[PDB]
């Protein structure tokens, strides 16, 4: 039979059968209970709208993501999300399909063990396998080397790989991602008068960020230009009218990636953690990693980031090496495409964690040889 | 490896462009001219309705004026 | 007498209202057609652009 | 207020019985003006508005610009000395207190009910006022069914006829156990 | 009685006319607004295309 390539993610759940080009169903991972009282009788009001249904009734819900930073903080809601994904968005019972979840690097063990225990006890799948979210993004590019920066919505991690041999001592995981950029944008919009507070209006700020923000090639020059002319002010129409005008908030929101001091984080930007991740590698594979830098994940879709990052790394790196940044147009679904490719391989067909193996060793089987 | 990049890239490099051009051409042809012609037709019918309304209003005002 | 006074009065209100409605209808329809024609002119701009793109 | 402004022509109604006559005058003659100042100017020059009405004993009376000044109080409660804003602006305020994502639906489904919303020409004045207040992009629609007066009772009949509602009644044994304060409890 | 009958019939006809006109107005309004949103979207995506051209 065919395998189910699910990809929990944090912000958008992407799923679909193995062997295709794009995920079959992509929908936000939010579960929102209603918060008001409700007076109409017999309206058929449910107790929790999940997935894309709660992005249409979000006016009277309190949306809450079940995955904070890669890790899962609310297991009941995550179980609800998985149940919805299997039964309503794909309509395939899990009793007859292997599953291939994905997990960020350096995550707590208990999260992974609970994930496999749920998949084997509640949904009762035949066999499931957990894979690191960066190796798949490297599969999708058709490479076999390269250092991949997978800046998702929950957590940004940077896994270097050479000739198929991952370097476990050079993984640099940073917890700045799309959600923190949304919060920072929502916080700097208040400088013009627009106040978004409700958890429903966070979605509106996210839409503003997606449609308007861009990464500046040079930050100081843009700050000077936006403060003199008015060629940058782009307007946007809220879900009820009252258009708003975003000035130099456009390139200040995604600039947080390269200067995490804006949101008070100490660490260095995504332009310098990649160079540090390279320098921890051996001295003989640094040229190949320099030449095959891969971008993935949703948050790396800002217009103009593949040039800013290249300029920064070229500034840091030695002058002789060639710096090349691979930015495929299908960046958002790169991890899932790689997952489909991996699940479609014949050599991989014996790596699944078969159910009888789980019955013999318990949930701690995932840390064992079947990784 | 790196040999399926050709067979997954070069395909859509031309087929997708040609197919989308075909879709745009057929959609424009189906949509724009038919919409403008239909709007002109509805405008003519609207003018005829306006004439009928004027005639009826005037004759009723003529009779009822007492 | 009360009945027919009422009926004629409300009928006159109805006639004036419906005539106002007809003016409204015509204005809305004509504005719709003008906007749609502007859109189709834009579509033919795009179609000239697509004919250029026939370069591919 | 109509009984108070009729005194400007000479007709004095004082008795609590004559309040019914003034109510009949209001029902049969008054209407809501689409634009107030233009109507005030027109009624002060021509005489095409003066409609007459026969009292319960003869002595017909002629109502001039009192016709659209009585129901105008709804949109300008300063006429009867009330501070608050009219029914055209308390609806917009009630909408703006709602969340930002359900304002379009409330704009498009504004419903009128009750007896007093039966004035000829109110469904247009209210729409014009709200369209003036609201953002220009939203569509403002005012639902004014012809059965406005009995709308509440028709809805009550529909609600009482539902099967799902059949277990929400406050049964007598429940009242005997908790007293009259049962109504504020779960059985609302 | 004769005047009453004729007046009532005229009234009812005009009333039904009123209702049908309102329904037609609503439907044409929905279509015109949908066209308006379509136009705004096409213009906005056009400007995004222009800015994409500016980028590259
Ligand atoms: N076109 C875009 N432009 C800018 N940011 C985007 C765009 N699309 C998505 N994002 C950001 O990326 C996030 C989605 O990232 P995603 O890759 O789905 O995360 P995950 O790894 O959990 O799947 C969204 O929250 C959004 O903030
Ligand atoms: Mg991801």
């Amino acid at each position: 039979t065919t395998a189910l390539v699910c990809d929990n993610g944090s912000g958008l759940v992407k799923a679909g059968f193995a062997g295709d080009d794009a995920p079959r169903a992509v929908f936000p991972s939010i579960v929102g209970r209603p918060r008001h009282q409700g007076v109409m009788v017999g309206m058929g009001q449910k107790d929790s709208y999940v997935g894309d249904e709660a992005q249409s009734k979000r006016g009277i819900l309190t949306l809450k993501y079940p995955i904070e930073h890669g890790i899962i903080t609310n297991w009941d809601d995550m179980e609800k999300i998985w149940h919805h994904t299997f039964y309503n968005e794909l309509r395939v019972a899990p009793e007859e399909h292997p599953t291939l979840l994905t997990e960020a690097p350096l995550n707590p063990k208990a999260n992974r063990e609970k994930m496999t225990q749920i998949m084997f006890e509640t949904f009762n799948v035949p066999a499931m396998y957990v894979a690191i979210q960066a190796v798949l993004s490297l599969y999708a590019s058709g490479r076999t080397t390269g250092i991949v920066l997978d800046s998702g919505d929950g957590v940004t991690h940077n896994v270097p790989i050479y000739e198929g041999y991952a370097l476990p001592h050079a993984i640099m995981r940073l917890d700045l991602a799309g959600r923190d950029l949304t919060d920072y944008l929502m916080k700097i919009l208040t400088e013009r008068g627009y106040s978004f507070v409700t958890t429903a209006e966070r979605e509106i700020v996210r839409d503003i960020k997606e449609k308007l923000c861009y990464v500046a090639l040079d930050f100081e020059n843009e700050m000077a230009t936006a403060a003199s002319s008015s060629s940058l002010e782009k307007s946007y129409e809220l879900p009820d009218g009252q258009v708003i005008t975003i000035g130099n908030e456009r390139f200040r929101c995604p600039e947080t990636l390269f200067q995490p001091s804006f949101i008070g984080m100490e660490s260095a930007g995504i332009h310098e953690t990649t160079y540090n991740s390279i320098m921890k590698c051996d001295i003989d594979i640094r040229k190949d990693l320099y030449a095959n830098n891969v971008l993935s994940g949703g948050t790396t879709m800002y217009p103009g980031i593949a040039d800013r990052m290249q300029k920064e790394i070229t500034a840091l790196a030695p002058s002789t090496m060639k710096i090349k940044i691979i930015a495929p147009p299908e960046r958002k679904y790169s991890v899932w495409i790689g997952g489909s490719i991996l699940a479609s391989l014949s050599t991989f067909q014996q790596m699944w964690i078969s159910k009888q193996e789980y019955d013999e060793a318990g949930p701690s089987i995932v840390h064992r040889k079947c990784f | 490896d790196f040999d399926d990049i050709h067979r997954k890239r070069m395909e859509k490099d031309l087929n997708e462009l040609q197919a989308l051009i075909e879709a745009h051409f057929e959609n424009r042809k189906k949509e724009e001219e038919e919409l403008v012609s239909l709007k002109d037709r509805i405008e003519r019918r609207r003018a005829e309705r306006a004439e009928q309304q004027r005639i009826r209003n005037e004759r009723e005002k003529e009779r009822q004026n007492r | 007498s009360d009945k027919l006074k009422e009926a004629e009065t409300r009928a006159e209100f109805a006639e004036r209202s419906v005539t106002k409605l007809e003016k409204s209808i015509d204005d809305l329809e004509d504005e719709l057609y003008a906007q749609k024609l502007k859109y189709k002119a834009i579509s033919e701009e795009l179609d000239h652009a697509l004919n250029d793109m026939t370069s591919i």
